[PDB]
């Protein structure tokens, strides 16, 4: 197997529309109520609608009856929410779910940003390794975005052991900074390269940079 | 509407021990004709969607271990968590699936508790790269650390700062439950080119005494 995978999300105005698609696969789909549930980052988990089976039951969460529209294309396996009217209460991650003996198959779940805040990519700089062990810590500190989210991958990848990457905090301007560190072996700071790999699909910056011992 | 109350809003439990988490409804979730209390229980771990760990209120989800169990009748719910493995950290959430809408609980956020551990702590001065674009971010990593209490306090040429950094801490590890923390100092580039001195001090718990990692400017 079962996949649900969220798509539709990203920064919108305030006052406008956007359309979700859940797109299903492993499992026959009109045998399923469906549901989207949301999270504003950092909150609980709050239902916002559900469909029967052949979508001619339907319910809202009072915050969005009469803005939300749930419905299914049974035909093409997919789930939809079409949310208009947007408000900055409406910022959430969105997830579909299956209905089962309760809501199962999460999806990953896609980000709906209402804000009327330009999109403004990161500056990315190193957090380079120092003459100080055992383990060396280096890092990319990603500066100055809008809006959420940015990915951080290191070593295309290929390294996962070690990583932390930090919350992004809201800074006065109101653009999110965020850093990603790693710890490796100070043993492999002679021949192993580090680079971290930044997106901000929001604004089409990708960054990858070398972090080099100094 | 049905409204879910869980208790407590924050649980700290050791490796291996017990954990009691409870989920009030507004109204009865018995479906007197399916002879079921329709509550779920959901896991959700750092950084994941939620997990279905139970429905029916005490149904285990295939593949969920036996350690989770769900009880109650009614209005009065209970997730008991035995043998808390270290990837038990998440925040659990209950919900009711008897009447639209299908409200969750507020969550209860579940802390592993595990021996203390010192912060392994780094600085890290500002790239040349930044510093021509006139600011300097400073930045001071306190790594896998436990219990989450840290003071970070920033010191250039020994005048202790306040209102120019920012912390971000990560949540606790799913495998050695361990938490770290970033804390940043920005600064214009006049302001950090006018000191030499920059200094990250750590106290925590881990550390007989406050720990100092520093840099001069311009080595
Ligand atoms: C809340 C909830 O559990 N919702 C689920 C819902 O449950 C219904 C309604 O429950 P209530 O809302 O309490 O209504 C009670 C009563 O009707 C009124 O009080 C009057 C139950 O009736 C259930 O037993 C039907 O299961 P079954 O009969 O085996 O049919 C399965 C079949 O549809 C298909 O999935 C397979 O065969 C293929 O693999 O079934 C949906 C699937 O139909 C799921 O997607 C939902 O998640």
């Amino acid at each position: 197997e079962v996949q649900l995978v969220e798509s539709g999300g990203g920064l919108v105005q305030p006052g406008g529309s956007l359309r979700l698609s859940c797109s299903a696969s492993g499992f026959s789909f009109n045998s399923f109520w469906m549901h989207w549930v949301r999270q504003v980052p950092g909150k609980g988990l709050v239902w916002i609608s559900f469909t029967n089976n052949e979508g001619t039951t339907t319910a809202y969460a009072d915050s969005v009856r009469g803005r939300f529209i749930i419905s299914r294309d049974n035909a093409k396996n997919t789930l939809y929410l079409e949310m208009n009217n947007l408000r900055g209460e409406d910022t959430a991650v969105y997830y579909c779910a299956r209905g089962d003996g309760g809501l199962d198959d999460w999806g990953q779940g896609t980000l709906v940003t209402v804000s009327s805040a330009s999109t403004k990519g990161p500056s990315v700089f190193p957090l380079a390794p120092s003459s100080k062990g055992g383990t060396a810590a280096l890092g990319c500190l990603v500066k100055d975005y809008f809006p959420e989210p940015v990915t951080v991958s290191w070593n295309s990848g290929a390294l996962t052991s070690g990583v932390h990457t930090f919350p992004a905090v809201l800074q006065s301007s109101g653009l999110y900074s965020l850093s990603s560190v790693v710890t490796v072996p100070s043993s492999s700071l002679g021949t192993q390269t580090y680079i971290c790999n930044v997106n901000h699909k929001p604004s089409n910056t990708k960054v990858d940079k070398k972090v080099e011992p100094k | 509407d049905i409204q879910l109350t869980q208790s407590p809003d924050s649980l700290a439990v050791s490796l291996g021990e017990r954990a009691t988490i409870n989920c009030k409804s507004s109204q009865s979730i018995f479906r007197t004709s399916r002879n079921k209390n329709l509550l779920n229980w959901y896991q959700q771990r750092p950084g994941q969607p939620p997990r279905l760990l139970i429905h029916w209120a005490s149904t285990r989800k295939s593949g969920v271990p036996d350690r989770f169990s769900g009880s109650g009748f009614g209005t009065d719910f209970t997730l008991t968590i035995t043998s808390l493995q270290a990837e038990d950290v998440a925040i659990y959430y209950c919900q009711q699936y008897f009447s639209p809408p299908y409200t969750f609980g507020q969550g209860t956020k579940l802390e592993i508790k595990r021996t203390v551990a010192a912060p392994s702590v780094f600085i890290f001065p500002p790239s040349d790269e930044q510093l021509k674009s006139g600011t300097a971010s400073v930045v001071c990593l306190l790594n896998n650390f436990y219990p989450r209490e840290a003071k970070v306090q920033w010191k250039v040429d020994n005048a202790l700062q306040s209102g120019n950094s920012q912390e971000s801490v990560t949540e606790q590890d799913s495998k050695d439950s361990t938490y770290s923390l970033s804390s940043t100092l920005t600064l214009s580039k006049a302001d950090y080119e006018k000191h030499k001195v920059y200094a990250c001090e750590v106290t925590h718990q881990g550390l007989s005494s406050p720990v100092t990692k520093s840099f001069n400017r311009g080595e």
